[PDB]
């Protein structure tokens, strides 16, 4: 169930970003949600990404990725965006998305940055998780195991 | 910004030229053209062979990302012009080989191309041939409800797409290299150059016949579906072909079925009496 899968990440990262313990694990699912909603703007795209699938290949990316040390929320949900930014560049149902409802930080420079880094470190596991199935299975039970 | 540009041949191909090895750069605006390009970074990163492009590096500077790739002479467009109305019977199956090898290649790493024209395919004066401009291409193998008929150019694009099909396997650039397959063995020009949707469909079916229910059962239910008049097969595709051999035109006509289940594999394909 996506319900419940959103929540697992969720929780993941109050468990991984402790300096924020003001942290409800309901706010990042509603980040997700938000971008998601807003592309059904007609020509963007005509069906939800979010699915079950597709937030086990957040994780995969937001589990490598995301640093213990975030400072602040706004930090944390610009690079939790970035990763979601390249989950449907990689995954989407369409041939492309938008920047727009992805970036929140006021340097372009830097999320292009951040993209190129994700990419550089990421690559093989962003094939490997579609063309393994037992990998695939593996990610998807720590993902349920995170709750 | 250590490449010396020169002739300015999604995005723009440069010549270039670094301090020495020449290359080519395509420079992306950073102002979805961007998460195409990034897709292309991150399949081919992953999807080294000798009949795939090679990307070198990738370079971020002035809100532009540049994708440093091998350079090759020509794209099998240009290659058509350079020789005119003629290839030599055994540059035609050279030129397959390759293709064939390197989609062969793309399809056991899971990646589906869903662009292959003459336009996407590089070649070398040595003759070796490479696939390019994976900006269209898709990692696949996660159970999905389906992907999207927006793909492949319009000459190129499958009878099943062209009905709309938003779900679809490797066979989707089987149906394409059958397409260029023709091109290389008549005088480069497209088997089946439509006008529209709709005029395409008719260009395929006029030549191969309109499909049965028998022979495609499921067609019916594809989302834009319409029973056309259901035209002579003529299977002698001799007169379209007329300087491919007995051996070459079977192979050709499993490469070009309508019913996406019938095309040969690419694999399949390379073990080929054709081949040898
Ligand atoms: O040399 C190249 N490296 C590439 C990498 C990626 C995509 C294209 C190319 C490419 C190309 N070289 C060419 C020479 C003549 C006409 C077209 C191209 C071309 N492409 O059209």
């Amino acid at each position: 169930s996506t319900s419940e899968l959103l929540r697992c990440l969720g929780e993941f990262l109050c468990r991984r970003c402790y300096r924020l313990k003001h942290l409800s694990p309901t706010d990042p699912v509603l980040w997700l949600r938000s971008v998601d909603r807003s592309l059904l703007l007609q020509g963007w795209q005509d069906q939800g990404f979010i699915t079950p699938a597709n937030v086990v290949f957040l994780y995969m990316l937001c589990r490598d990725v995301i640093s213990s040390e975030v400072g602040s929320d706004h930090e944390l949900q610009a690079v939790l965006l970035t990763c979601l930014y390249l989950s449907y560049s990689y995954m989407g149902n369409e041939i492309s998305y938008p920047l727009k409802p992805f970036l929140v930080e006021s340097c372009k420079e830097a999320f292009w940055d951040r993209c190129l880094s994700v990419i550089n470190l990421m690559s093989s596991k962003m094939l490997q998780i579609n063309a393994d199935p037992h990998y695939f299975t593996q990610v998807f039970s720590d993902l349920k195991n995170e709750s | 910004q250590k490449y010396e540009k020169l002739e300015k041949i999604y995005g723009t191909v440069f010549k270039a030229k670094n301090r020495h090895e020449i290359v080519a750069l395509k420079r992306v605006r950073l102002d979805g053209v961007p998460s195409s390009a990034l897709r292309e970074i991150c399949l081919l990163k992953e999807l080294k062979h000798k009949n795939i492009v090679r990307l070198h590096d990738v370079l971020h500077s002035d809100k532009k990302l540049t994708l440093v790739f091998e350079f090759c002479d020509q794209d099998l467009k240009k290659y058509f012009d350079s020789c005119n109305g003629d290839l030599d019977p055994e540059i035609v199956k050279s030129f397959l080989f390759q293709l064939l090898k390197g989609l062969g290649f793309c399809h056991s790493r899971n990646v589906l191309h869903r662009d292959l024209k003459p336009q996407n395919l590089l070649i070398n004066r040595n003759g070796e041939l490479k696939l390019a401009n994976f900006g269209l291409a898709r990692a696949f193998g996660i159970p999905v409800r389906c992907y999207s008929a927006e793909v492949v150019t319009l000459w190129y694009r499958p009878p099943d797409v062209l009905f709309g099909a938003k779900l679809y396997s490797t066979s989707i650039d089987m149906w394409s290299a059958g397409c260029i397959f023709a091109e290389l063995a008549n005088a480069g020009r497209p088997l089946f150059p439509g006008n529209d949707v709709d005029d395409q469909l008719k260009r395929i079916f006029r030549l191969l016949g309109t499909p049965t229910e028998e022979q495609w059962p499921s067609m019916t239910k594809l989302p834009d579906y319409k029973p056309y008049p259901m035209y002579p097969a003529t299977t002698s595709l001799v007169n379209v072909v007329p300087k491919l051999n007995a051996t070459g035109r079977d192979l050709l006509q499993n490469l070009l079925k309508c019913n996406p289940v019938q095309r040969i594999s690419a694999e399949e394909a390379l073990q080929h009496p054709y081949f040898s």
